[PDB]
């Protein structure tokens, strides 16, 4: 039918879109589906690994700051 | 190599949280993971440029700490 016709190009858009944005495959129009696929996968937990480090990076200075001005107060009180 | 684009598809579907419990179809699961990946660039982003004050502020509450 026309439907079909309309869905799958549909689809091929965006396996564009998705291959347009991890880094790897950026632009590469020569890349297959499924190796748009298992590079979108493997960014995706690249980025939610990098998250989990970012908040444990932040979370270890939030704590160096309050015992560096614990620090300072108690310096300042003697 | 179509059993493999198949069990491609549902990898990449059960690593986008936004999926999480539902059968959403090809063009479903390839727009969510876009839209998540949007969302983690910008959201590592954030995070990394608040490790960057929080470096400067400790760094300058390290020098009024020293110097008493």
């Amino acid at each position: 039918n026309v439907l079909e016709r309309q869905r799958r190009n549909e689809l091929k858009r965006s396996f564009f879109a998705l291959r347009d944005q991890i880094p790897e495959l950026e632009n590469n129009e020569k890349a297959p589906k499924v190796v748009i696929l298992k590079k979108a996968t493997a960014y995706i937990l690249s980025v939610q690994a990098e998250e989990q480090k970012l908040i444990s990076e932040e979370d270890l200075l939030r704590k160096r700051r309050e015992q560096l001005k614990h620090k300072l107060e108690q310096l300042r009180n003697s | 190599r179509r059993d493999h684009i198949k069990d491609s598809f549902h990898s990449l579907r059960d690593s986008v949280p936004s999926l999480q419990g539902e059968k959403a179809s090809r063009a479903q699961i390839l727009d969510k993971a876009t839209e998540y990946i949007q969302y983690m660039r910008r959201k590592n982003h954030t995070h990394q440029q608040d490790i960057d004050d929080l470096k400067r502020q400790n760094a300058l509450l390290e020098q009024q700490v020293r110097a008493l």
